C-alpha cells in the first residue's frame, strides 16, 4: 500500500503525468511523493514540486497543499511562474473556506468562520496587483468579487442576530463597519434598514432620518 | 454496562 | 522488558533444612522496606508492617512474647503503626522505626514501651546504636541522633534531598567517634558523635550527565569502615575507597547497586543492579570471579555463612555459592511468597524473613 | 470524506455585480478605507470553467 | 433565566457627566468619559454617549447624552435626557 | 593565496549562490589559512551541513561539503501504548519532519525528549534508540525503535505530621490514588506531575477550610523502588492551630461604594477562618464592582495572624481598575457550526462595557455545549485605542454524531436492551436529531426525536417526537392484555431560572388493545366507553385515537448530580384529553425528592422521597385501564414485587381461547371456573400515594479511602394505590378496593455504587405491614445500564 516501484525518475514522471491526465489523483500523489523523497533536489525538482501542488489540490488534501506552497515560496521566491503559485494558494484558501461536514446542498455556509475567505481575498489581491497581465487575472478578479460578497453577507448575518437579540448599539456599530469596509456589496443595501431600525428604537431620530434618506436614495 | 462510540 | 533469568540447574551437596518456621502478622507484604529479624542472646526479635512485634526463642522458635504497637481506640478503631525501620536489638532495649515519624523503644524482657519520640520525617534507615546514642537517617533529608536513655533528640544534621530518589535510606556506621553516612544525594559525609559537626564530605557519584527524570540519581547503601579506610557504594555509581581522615578517593570501580556488601579478609563481595554477585580485591578492586546466572532476580544482600555466600531471591529460592570460585554449591526452596529483605547470620544461626512475614532458621 | 471534493469543481460565477451606494445631498457615507477595495484589471484568460490550472511547462 | 441583563453604550456614572463643560477639547472629553462606543459617521462631529441598560425583565432605561463637537474640534452644545420619553 | 572560485562539491540542497553568499568572503580577495578556517566555521554555523572539508585544487578552493541529509522517512516500532501521531507531532515541534534536513545533533535532543516523554507516561525503564539508516543521495531513514519495559504505579500516599485527621481521610480527595479496588471505579495509579501539585493544593484547601490558618507544607518527596515499578509519595506538612476570625476591614480605592462593600463583608462573631468562604466573599466583592462597570477589579485579601488570642484579621485591599468597552466579539475555528450557535451562549454583549466574569461564564456555557473539544479566550486590544478591546474565542470543533448500545439487568426489568444513534448538531445549526430504542422484559419502545433548543432568542425550546410503544402486560406481573400504540408529540419548553422549567405541548396517541382478559374493572371501562364485549370470549380487540394537552413543571436544585447531599427536586406532570377524542379524562402526577444534610461535612443525610398521583374521567367516560398508576417494585416502595400493590383483578367465568390442563388461565371456565373469583393479579388503581424516609450514612465496614464512592442507607417506605371509581358495595364477597385507608409499609437497608458494569443498587426489605393478597419480594437488586 502506497509503495511505488524503484524505477528511473523519468519513468516516475511519465506514470505521474499519465495518472494525472487519467483522473486518479491519489496514485499520482503517491508517485510524486516517492519521486521527491527518492531524489532530494533532483534535476527537475521544481516540476515535481509544482506537480505535487496540483495533485494535492485535486485530491483535496488542502492542508498538505498549503504546506507545499509555503515550502516552495520559501525556497524559490523569484520562479518565473510564481504567479501560478500564488493563484494556487488563493484557490487552496477558497477551497478550505468551502467545506462541508455532510455535503454541499445550498446551506450557503455564509455565517461560518470566514478567516479562509479573508486569506483568499488577500492572496488574490496580491496576485492581481503583482501580475496584472497574467493568464489567471480574470478568475482572480471574479473570485475577489465573490469573496467580498461572502464577507459582506457574514457581516449582515451578525447584524441580523444582534437585531434579533436587541443589542441596538452593537447592530449600529456592525452595520457602520460593514458600510465602511464593503460599501459596494449588496449586503449593505439589505443591512441599512437594520441600522435605521436600531436608530429608531434608541429614541434617536436625526440619525434615523439620515439613514432613511440613504435608503430612499438607493433602491 | 454502557457503550458509547462517538463516530 | 529485561527477562527474569531461569533458576540454576545445580546439584546440591548438602541439603538446607529449616530448624523451625514461625509465623508473623502477614509480613511486609509487597511494600519495599528494610524490616528484618534480629538475633541477640539466643532470642529472635521480629516485626511486621501492621505493627506487631514478637520475641521468640532462637533454638526452636517458641513465642516468648508479642505486642501490637498499633494504636486502637476501642474495639472498632485501629490504625496500623507502619513499622518500616528494621530491628536493632542491642545493649538491651529494642528500637524500631516507622513511616509515621515514630521510633518505638521496647524492653527485651516483656516488651513494654520504654519511650516514644517524634522524628523529622519518615524513618526508614535501620537505627544504629553507638556511644550511648541512636542514629536515625530519615527520608526527609535529615539525620537525627537521639539519646539512648530518655529518647530525646540530641541533635540533627541536614543533608540535601534530590527530587527523585530510591526508596531507601543508608544506615550510618560509627568508628573512633565519627559516624559516616551516605545520603540520597551522592555525597558520603562524616559527622561527630557529640554534635552535628561536619568533618568532611566527598562526592562519589558517577555519570552525572543527562537532563531528564529518573536520571542517574545515585544513592548510598551502607558505608563500611575498616583499618581507617571507608568503602562506599552507590546506585549506578562507583564502588569507591575513601580515606577516613580526609575523604580522599583511593580507588574506584564502575559498578553500582543498592544492596549491602560484605568485607571479609581481603575480599569485598557485592551484588550489582542487574543481580550479579561478585568478589573484588580490597587493594584495587581487581575482579576475580563473576556469577551472572541469577540475572534480574531481585536478590537480597549476601550473607556469609561457613565460608559460603547465601542469597535469597524474589521467586523464593535461596542460593548457596562457594566464595572461593563463585560456583553454585546448593539451591533450596523455603517459601513461595518470595524473599525481599536482607537475612541475618549470628552465633552460627542463619535467619531470614519472607514477604509473608514467616521467619525461617536455616541449619545449613 | 470528500469534505472538499466538491471544491474540485466550483463555478459560482453568478454573484451579483457590485454597485456603489449613491450619496444623497446633505451627507456623506463614511470613508471606505480601501482595506478590501478590489482593483480594476482585465486578464488574458477565461473564467467560466474553461481556464486550466495545470502546471506550467518548464 | 429567560433573558440576561443586556447592556449597551457607554457608562455614564451620573457624576462624571456633570464633570464635562463647554469648551473642552476632544482629548479632554475622551479622558473625562471615554471613547464613545458609537458616533455619527455622516460627516459631522457628534458623539453619542448612550447609556442604554436593561436589568432583564425590569424594563429598558436609557440616558442619552448628545455631545456635539464644533468644526474647531471643541464642544458646542451639551444635550442629554435621562428618560426614554 | 588569492581565491577566485568555490566548487561547492556535493551541493544539491543549498543553492550555489546561497552557499557562496553565506560565507563572509568574496571572489578575488586574498585568502589565508585563517580566512579558510573562518569561512569553514561560518559555513558550519549556518546549520545546513554536517561536515565541511575544503581542498586547495590548483588556484581554486575545492570546498567539499557534506550536506545535511533530508529526512526520507521515520519508522517507529513497538509503541504499543502511544500512537505514532503524537510522536510525529513531537518531532515536528523540534523541526525534524519528513522532507527536512537532519542535522544529526538535534536528533539527540529529540530522543532525550522522547525518553522524558516515556518517563512521563509511566514507562520508566524503557529504552529509546534513534538509529539512522543511510540512503542514496545523502538520505536518512530515522528508525526510532524502543522497548517500553513495564509501567510503574503508585504504592503509597503517606502524610507525616498530621493530627486530628487520619491519612485515609486526607488522601481520599486526591486525584492520585494508591488503592483502587476492582469492584469500584476510583481511578488509575499512574503517576503524573501536575496532578501532584493539584493534590497538594487540594490538601492546602482542605486544611484551610477547617480554620488551620497556619498550615504550611514543609516539603514533598517522591521516591522510586530499585525495581522501578513502584512510586512512593510522601508529603511532610506542618499543621497549626484552629484560629478564629477577629474581623475584616476593606481598604483601598473602592470607587465610592464603601457601604455596599462593607455590607457584603460581614461576619458573625467568633467564626472559623474558612479560606473558601474568604475567597467567596472576595469574588462577591469582585462581582459587585464589575456590575457597576469595572472590567478588572482587583481584590487582595491578606490575613494578619495574632497567635496571642489565636485570631486572624482579613485586610482586603480593593482596587477597581478602569472601564473597557468590547468593540466586537469574534469566533475562530467554527468551520461547521454557524455563528448564531456560538454567539447565543455569550453572556457578554458586544458594544457594551467589559466584564471578565461574564466572559468566563460564556466560556463555561460553550464548554457545556459539547460541540467543542477546546475553547480558549483572548481579550485582545484594539490597536490605537486606550479603552477598547475585542474578545476573541478560539474553538476546536469536535465530532457530534454518536451511536450507543447499552445493556442492563434488574429485578423489575429482567434484562434491558438499549440502542440508539444521535446527532447533537445537525449540519451545525443547533438542531438535535436522535433515534432511540429500548427492549424491556414486558415492553418495547422506538423513538425518533428532533429538537430545536433555541426556538426563540430567549431560549425557549421546541421539540417533536414520534414513538411506537408495545406493552405486554402479561410479562409485567399484571392482568393479561397486549397494547400496541403509536403517536407523536410536539412540546415547548420555557426556562424561568436556573432551577425551574415549564413544558407545555400537544400530542396524539393511537392505542390498540388485544388479547384482553375478561375482568370486572376492564369491562366497566369498556361499558363506560360504549362497547360491551362477551365475557366468555378471551380474544378481544379494541382501538382508540386521542389528542391530549400535556403540561409539566420541573424544579431542580440538587447540589451534586450523583450521590446528592443537599437540595430539593420537585416534578409535576399532567395531561388532559382535549374535546374531539374517543377518551375524556385527565391525569396528574407529582414526585418529590429532598436531601437535607444533618452534619457539617454532608456525610449524614436525610432523603424525603414522596410521590402523589391522581386521575379521572371528565364526563361519563372512565380513565383508561391502560394508564392507571402502579406501586410496589423497587422504584416506589421496596419490599414488594413489581406492580403488586393495589386493587386485584376480578375475573369472569370465561373460556380461554388456548387452554392446557393444570393451567389457571385466569379463572377460566376451561379449568372449572363458573363465577367471579378474586386473584393476586394486580390491575393498578387510579390514585397513588407513596412516601419514603431514608437515612444516608457513611458505609461502616470499608477503608476510609474511597468511602464516599458507596452510598449506604436505611429506608422506611409507605405506599398505597386504590381505585376511586370502583362501584360502592358492588359485591360483599370482595374487599372494598376503593377504600384508601389500606396502607402498606416496609423497612430495609439499601446500598449503591458505581461498578465498572454500571450503577449497582442493592436493597433488602421487609414488608411488615403487607395486606392480604400482596406479593412479597425481599431482595431487590438492580444492575444499572
Amino acid at each position: 500500500k502506497e509503495e511505488v516501484p524503484d524505477n528511473p525518475p523519468n519513468e516516475i514522471y511519465a506514470t505521474a503525468q499519465q495518472k494525472l491526465q487519467d483522473g486518479n489523483w491519489r496514485q499520482a500523489i503517491t508517485q510524486l511523493e516517492a519521486l521527491d523523497n527518492r531524489y532530494p533536489f533532483g534535476p527537475y525538482s521544481q516540476q515535481v514540486q509544482l506537480d505535487l501542488i496540483y495533485a494535492y489540490y485535486k485530491n483535496a488534501d488542502l492542508p498538505l497543499a498549503q504546506a507545499a506552497i509555503d515550502r516552495f515560496i520559501r525556497l524559490n521566491p523569484t520562479h518565473p511562474n510564481i504567479d501560478y503559485v500564488m493563484y494556487m494558494r488563493g484557490l487552496t484558501n477558497m477551497a478550505l473556506d468551502d467545506s462541508a461536514l455532510q455535503g454541499f446542498f445550498g446551506v450557503d455556509r455564509s455565517d461560518r468562520d470566514p478567516q479562509h475567505a479573508r486569506a483568499a481575498f488577500s492572496d488574490f489581491s496580491k496576485l492581481v496587483r503583482g501580475y496584472p497581465n497574467s493568464q489567471y487575472t480574470t478568475d482572480a478578479t471574479k473570485r475577489l468579487v465573490f469573496l467580498k460578497d461572502r464577507l459582506a453577507k457574514y457581516e449582515y448575518s451578525v447584524a441580523e442576530y444582534y437585531t434579533e437579540r436587541g443589542a441596538w448599539v452593537a447592530v449600529v456599530n456592525r452595520v457602520e463597519g460593514m458600510l465602511r469596509d464593503y460599501p459596494d456589496t449588496q449586503a449593505t443595501r439589505d443591512a441599512l434598514p437594520l441600522m435605521e431600525n436600531a436608530y429608531r428604537q434608541m429614541q434617536m431620530n436625526a440619525q434615523a432620518e439620515k439613514v432613511a434618506k440613504i435608503i430612499a436614495a438607493n433602491s | 454496562w454502557n457503550w458509547t462510540k462517538r463516530f | 522488558v529485561v527477562k527474569m533469568s531461569p533458576l540454576p540447574t545445580v546439584e546440591n551437596q548438602f541439603t538446607p533444612t529449616t530448624a523451625w518456621s514461625t509465623s508473623v502478622g502477614s509480613g511486609i507484604g509487597n511494600f519495599y522496606s528494610n524490616l528484618h529479624p534480629a538475633l541477640a542472646d539466643n532470642v529472635v526479635y521480629a516485626a511486621d508492617r501492621a505493627g506487631l512485634v514478637k520475641a521468640l526463642n532462637a533454638d526452636d522458635g517458641k513465642e516468648i512474647w508479642s505486642v501490637s504497637l498499633a494504636e486502637k481506640d476501642g474495639w472498632f478503631s485501629k490504625e496500623p503503626a507502619l513499622l518500616s525501620g528494621g530491628v536493632t536489638v542491642s545493649g538491651g532495649h529494642v528500637y524500631i522505626g516507622s513511616e509515621k515519624a515514630q521510633v518505638y523503644a521496647l524492653n527485651t524482657s516483656d516488651g513494654t514501651v520504654a519511650w516514644q519520640t517524634k522524628v523529622a520525617g519518615e524513618a526508614l534507615s535501620r537505627p544504629v546504636v553507638s556511644d550511648g546514642l541512636v542514629l536515625i537517617h530519615t527520608s526527609n533529608g535529615q539525620l537525627q541522633a537521639l539519646n539512648e536513655a530518655d529518647g530525646a533528640v540530641k541533635w540533627t544534621v541536614n543533608l540535601d534531598m534530590p527530587s527523585l530518589s530510591l526508596r531507601g535510606e543508608s544506615a550510618p556506621t560509627t568508628a573512633f567517634g565519627a559516624a559516616v553516612v551516605g545520603g540520597d544525594n551522592g555525597r558520603v559525609s562524616a559527622v561527630l558523635m557529640e554534635q552535628g559537626q561536619m568533618i568532611w564530605q566527598q562526592r562519589i557519584s558517577q555519570a552525572t550527565g543527562s537532563t531528564e527524570i529518573d536520571r542517574l540519581s545515585d544513592v548510598d547503601t551502607t558505608p563500611v569502615v575498616v583499618n581507617g579506610v571507608v568503602f562506599a557504594l552507590a546506585y549506578n555509581g562507583n564502588l569507591t575507597a575513601l580515606d577516613l581522615r580526609s575523604g580522599q578517593i583511593m580507588w574506584k570501580r564502575e559498578l553500582g547497586s543498592v544492596n549491602d556488601f560484605i568485607v571479609d579478609g581481603n575480599r569485598i563481595y557485592l551484588v550489582d543492579q542487574n543481580d550479579r554477585v561478585m568478589a573484588l580485591t580490597i587493594d584495587g578492586g581487581v575482579t576475580l570471579w563473576t556469577q551472572s546466572d541469577l540475572l534480574h532476580r531481585l536478590l537480597t544482600s549476601p550473607v556469609l555463612y561457613n565460608g559460603n555466600l547465601v542469597v535469597g531471591d524474589s521467586e523464593g529460592y535461596l542460593h548457596w555459592i562457594n566464595v572461593e570460585d563463585g560456583r553454585f554449591v546448593a539451591q533450596q526452596k523455603v517459601d513461595s511468597s518470595g524473599f525481599q529483605t536482607e537475612p541475618v547470620a549470628a552465633d552460627g544461626k542463619l535467619l531470614i524473613q519472607a514477604k509473608d512475614g514467616t521467619v525461617y532458621s536455616i541449619t545449613r | 470524506r470528500y469534505k472538499r471534493q466538491v471544491s474540485g469543481d466550483e463555478a459560482y460565477l453568478e454573484a451579483a455585480p457590485l454597485a456603489e451606494l449613491h450619496a444623497p445631498a446633505g451627507m456623506i457615507l463614511p470613508v471606505t478605507s480601501g482595506d478590501y477595495a478590489i482593483p480594476v484589471t482585465n486578464g488574458s484568460g477565461a473564467v467560466g470553467k474553461a481556464l486550466d490550472i495545470r502546471p506550467p511547462a518548464q | 433565566v429567560y433573558r440576561p441583563d443586556i447592556n449597551q453604550g457607554n457608562y455614564l456614572t451620573a457624576n462624571d457627566v456633570s464633570k464635562i463643560r463647554v469648551g473642552m477639547t476632544q482629548q479632554q472629553v475622551a479622558y473625562a468619559l471615554g471613547t464613545p462606543l458609537m458616533s455619527d459617521p455622516f460627516g459631522t462631529n457628534t458623539w453619542f454617549y448612550v447609556f442604554r441598560q436593561q436589568p432583564g425583565h425590569e424594563g429598558v432605561t436609557q440616558q442619552t447624552l448628545t455631545l456635539t463637537f464644533n468644526s474647531s474640534g471643541v464642544l458646542t452644545n451639551i444635550d442629554n435626557k435621562p428618560a426614554l420619553s | 593565496f588569492v581565491v577566485k572560485d568555490i566548487h561547492f562539491e556535493g551541493l544539491q540542497r543549498v543553492a550555489v549562490g546561497a552557499a557562496l553568499l553565506s560565507m563572509p568572503v568574496r571572489t578575488g580577495d586574498t585568502v589565508n589559512d585563517e580566512d579558510i578556517s573562518n569561512t569553514i566555521r561560518a559555513l558550519f554555523a549556518t546549520g545546513n551541513f554536517e561536515d565541511v572539508r575544503v581542498l586547495r585544487d590548483g588556484d581554486t578552493l575545492l570546498v567539499q561539503v557534506k550536506e545535511r541529509p533530508t529526512i526520507a522517512s521515520i519508522t517507529f516500532s513497538g509503541n504499543k501504548s502511544v500512537k505514532d501521531d503524537m510522536l510525529k507531532q513531537n518531532l515536528e515541534a523540534s523541526g525534524v519532519r519528513v522532507g527536512e534536513s537532519l542535522d544529526r545533533t538535534t536528533i539527540a535532543d529529540i530522543e532525550k525528549g522522547l525518553e522524558d516523554f516515556y518517563y512521563s507516561v509511566g514507562k520508566y525503564s524503557a529504552s529509546v534508540k534513534a538509529v539512522v539508516t543511510p540512503l542514496p543521495r545523502n538520505r536518512v531513514d530515522l528508525k526510532l525503535v524502543f522497548q517500553e519495559g513495564v509501567s510503574a504505579e503508585i504504592q503509597q500516599i503517606n502524610i507525616v505530621g498530621n493530627h486530628a485527621f487520619t491519612t485515609d481521610e486526607l488522601i481520599s480527595h486526591f486525584q492520585l490514588r494508591d488503592e483502587v479496588p476492582w469492584w469500584n471505579v476510583v481511578g488509575d495509579r499512574k503517576y503524573q506531575k501536575q496532578k501532584l501539585a493539584g493534590d497538594l493544593e487540594t490538601l492546602r484547601s482542605y486544611y484551610l477550610d477547617r480554620g488551620y490558618a497556619r498550615f504550611n507544607i514543609d516539603s514533598t518527596q517522591v521516591s522510586l523502588t530499585p525495581d522501578k515499578k513502584g512510586i512512593y509519595v510522601t508529603v511532610n506538612i506542618t499543621e497549626g492551630d484552629q484560629y478564629k476570625l477577629s474581623g475584616v476591614e476593606v481598604s483601598g480605592n473602592l470607587a465610592g461604594h464603601s457601604a455596599e462593600i462593607e455590607q457584603l463583608t460581614k461576619i458573625e462573631p467568633g467564626e472559623l477562618y474558612n479560606g473558601t468562604k474568604v475567597t467567596k466573599m472576595e469574588d462577591d466583592i469582585k462581582k459587585l464592582l464589575g456590575r457597576y462597570g469595572y472590567a478588572y477589579p482587583r481584590v487582595q485579601s491578606m490575613p494578619e495572624i495574632n497567635d496571642a488570642d489565636k485570631t486572624v484579621k482579613l485586610r482586603v485591599n480593593v482596587d477597581a481598575g478602569n472601564r473597557f468597552y468590547v468593540r466586537k466579539i469574534r469566533f475562530e475555528g467554527n468551520d461547521t457550526s454557524k455563528d448564531a450557535v456560538l454567539r447565543r451562549e455569550m453572556r457578554q454583549m458586544e458594544g457594551a462595557w467589559l466584564g471578565s466574569d461574564l466572559v468566563d461564564q460564556g466560556k463555561e456555557r460553550l464548554n457545556r455545549l459539547g460541540f467543542f473539544e477546546t475553547v480558549d479566550t483572548d481579550t485582545q486590544r484594539v490597536p490605537g485605542s486606550p479603552d477598547q478591546v475585542d474578545v476573541v474565542y478560539k474553538v476546536k470543533e469536535r465530532n457530534t454524531g454518536s451511536f450507543n448500545f447499552g445493556i442492563g439487568y434488574g429485578t423489575e426489568s429482567g434484562v434491558s436492551f438499549q440502542a440508539g444513534v444521535q446527532q447533537d448538531n445537525w449540519l451545525g445549526t443547533g438542531y438535535a436529531v436522535g433515534i432511540n430504542g429500548t427492549k424491556n422484559d414486558y415492553q418495547t419502545y422506538a423513538e425518533l426525536s428532533v429538537t430545536n433548543p433555541y426556538f426563540t432568542v430567549d431560549g425557549v425550546s421546541l421539540g417533536g417526537r414520534l414513538f411506537y410503544n408495545d406493552f405486554q402486560a402479561d410479562d409485567a406481573d399484571l392482568s393479561d392484555y397486549t397494547n400496541k400504540s403509536y403517536g407523536t408529540d410536539v412540546t415547548l419548553g420555557f426556562p424561568i431560572n436556573e432551577y425551574n422549567s415549564l413544558r407545555a405541548g400537544l400530542g396524539y396517541v393511537h392505542n390498540s388493545l388485544s388479547n384482553m382478559q375478561p375482568q370486572v374493572a376492564m369491562w366497566r371501562y369498556l361499558y363506560s366507553m360504549g362497547e360491551h364485549p362477551s365475557t366468555s370470549d378471551q380474544d378481544n380487540s379494541f382501538k382508540t385515537d386521542d389528542f391530549t394537552f400535556n403540561y409539566g413543571w420541573t424544579y431542580n436544585k440538587l447540589d451534586r448530580g450523583y450521590f446528592p447531599t443537599d437540595g430539593s427536586r420537585v416534578n409535576l406532570t399532567g395531561k388532559v384529553t382535549i374535546p374531539g377524542s374517543d377518551n375524556e379524562y385527565y391525569k396528574v402526577t407529582l414526585d418529590t425528592a429532598t436531601y437535607v444534610p444533618i452534619d457539617d461535612d454532608h456525610k449524614w443525610v436525610v432523603l424525603g422521597r414522596t410521590r402523589w398521583g391522581y386521575g379521572d374521567g371528565l364526563g361519563g367516560k372512565e380513565m383508561p385501564f391502560y394508564e392507571n398508576f402502579y406501586a410496589g417494585g423497587s422504584s416506589t416502595v421496596r419490599g414488594f414485587q413489581s406492580n403488586t400493590i393495589g386493587p386485584k383483578a376480578v375475573y369472569f367465568p370465561h373460556q380461554a381461547s388456548n387452554y392446557d390442563p393444570d393451567y389457571d388461565y385466569e379463572c377460566a371456565t376451561q379449568d372449572g371456573a363458573k363465577d367471579l373469583c378474586k386473584s393476586d393479579d394486580a390491575v393498578g388503581g387510579n390514585a397513588m400515594a407513596v412516601a419514603s424516609l431514608e437515612f444516608i450514612t457513611p458505609t461502616p465496614f470499608i477503608s476510609d479511602k474511597y468511602a464516599n464512592s458507596v452510598r449506604t442507607s436505611f429506608f422506611w417506605d409507605m405506599g398505597t394505590v386504590w381505585d376511586t371509581n370502583w362501584d360502592s358495595s358492588q359485591y360483599s364477597g370482595y374487599p372494598d378496593y376503593s377504600d384508601p385507608s389500606n396502607i402498606r409499609m416496609s423497612a430495609g437497608i439499601a446500598l449503591q455504587w458505581m461498578s465498572p458494569l454500571g450503577p449497582l443498587v442493592f436493597s433488602y426489605a421487609q414488608p411488615f405491614k403487607k395486606y392480604d393478597g400482596d406479593k412479597a419480594e425481599q431482595f431487590q437488586f438492580n444492575i444499572g445500564k
